């Protein structure tokens, strides 16, 4: 789930 | 009837943010299940929960349906269910393959058709750990990553992604590729390029 | 070259008019050592990635599958299938996966559910005492009788899946009567079966 963390950075 | 066990509904409610089981929910859920995001077992989880896209929120009914069918009401139970799938990921080549191919569909950004090479490489590093059932020469995996970078392959198609598993089982070493690989087979064209590149660097 | 000569010869041995069609699958099953009514045939179908029995199996899928498994000869394939047949009896999650899978293959093209008749036919195979989900014989008979009596002519995926879970939790008619919770999240049809079991 590395993609999930990437999505966090994009939303923040 | 219609009521799921109260304990299961409490678990859902615990995780949601502003009424949605969103990305922050899934992360917290993985954390509380006792995993790192690097853990491949988290993909079994997503698959078990029937995620199609990580960007879209998980529906309550879907969350509840899934656990009810696994006989789980508590985190403890869900830990046990995932632990079991995690073992199956390591031990059952068919299940590993399915989860491998599934990974691609989740890595896909919205509106794209291929995954970015950097994201792909990062996931290949996870899948090709020696604890997993498709094992190959470390130099070969490194040569593959290097090839993609040096030759400007900025995206990976589904066909390439899916076929690479057979590729690596069929040729676990660079030298095996040199000695057996046939360009006139039906491999993805980028795999043909990889062969030529390896052929040059002999 | 990609695949060993022996493995390509096995595929080639079963083709009809250049396809691996249903006749191919039938003969394959027979040479594997099985009868069509053996549930291990579902393990085979499932291993080879069949979505619909109506569709011919692609050369590449037949070959990729067996190669990944480390099989070249019919004898290797037999060994593989024997193992999965043991797994079908011994491994409850695996059993459940195959049970669930069966429904998808039973489905006629253009349909969302199966005929009750066909449900019952497969239920009778899945619930033989050799298999991991065991119940009172009267309970299964009561379920069949309920479907007839209440005029249930069609079976949904939801019902099919939930019934197994239902029988795992409830091996007897009396346990159902004493312990079943009609307020819980079971499908309506099993709520009806419960009431029917009480009415008698």
């Amino acid at each position: 789930m590395l993609k999930l963390r990437q999505l966090q950075k994009k939303k923040q | 009837g219609s009521v799921y066990p109260k304990e299961l509904t409490q678990v859902f409610e615990h995780y949601i943010n502003n009424n949605l089981f969103d990305i922050d929910s899934l992360v917290k859920f993985i954390e509380e299940l006792g995993y790192n995001l690097e853990d491949l077992a988290t993909l079994c989880l997503a698959h078990l929960l029937g995620y199609k896209k990580l960007e879209e929120p998980l529906k309550r009914e879907d969350f509840l349906s899934t656990w009810f069918m696994q006989g789980c009401s508590t985190i403890s139970d869900m830990q046990e269910c995932i632990k079991t799938l995690d073992v199956k990921l390591h031990e059952d080549l068919q299940y590993f393959t399915q989860i491998y191919n599934y990974a691609f569909n989740l890595i896909l950004d919205p509106n794209r058709k291929d995954i970015d090479t950097d994201e792909g490489i990062q996931y290949w590093k996870l899948f090709f750990q020696p604890e997993y059932p498709v094992r190959m020469e470390p130099d070969l995996l490194e040569a593959w990553f290097r090839f993609l970078r040096d030759e400007g392959k900025t995206t990976i198609s589904k066909d390439t992604w899916r076929m690479l598993l057979l590729f690596f089982k069929r040729y676990p070493t660079i030298q095996k590729i040199i000695s057996d690989y046939d360009e006139t087979a039906a491999w993805p064209f980028i795999i043909d390029e990889f062969y030529e590149c390896l052929q040059d660097q002999q």
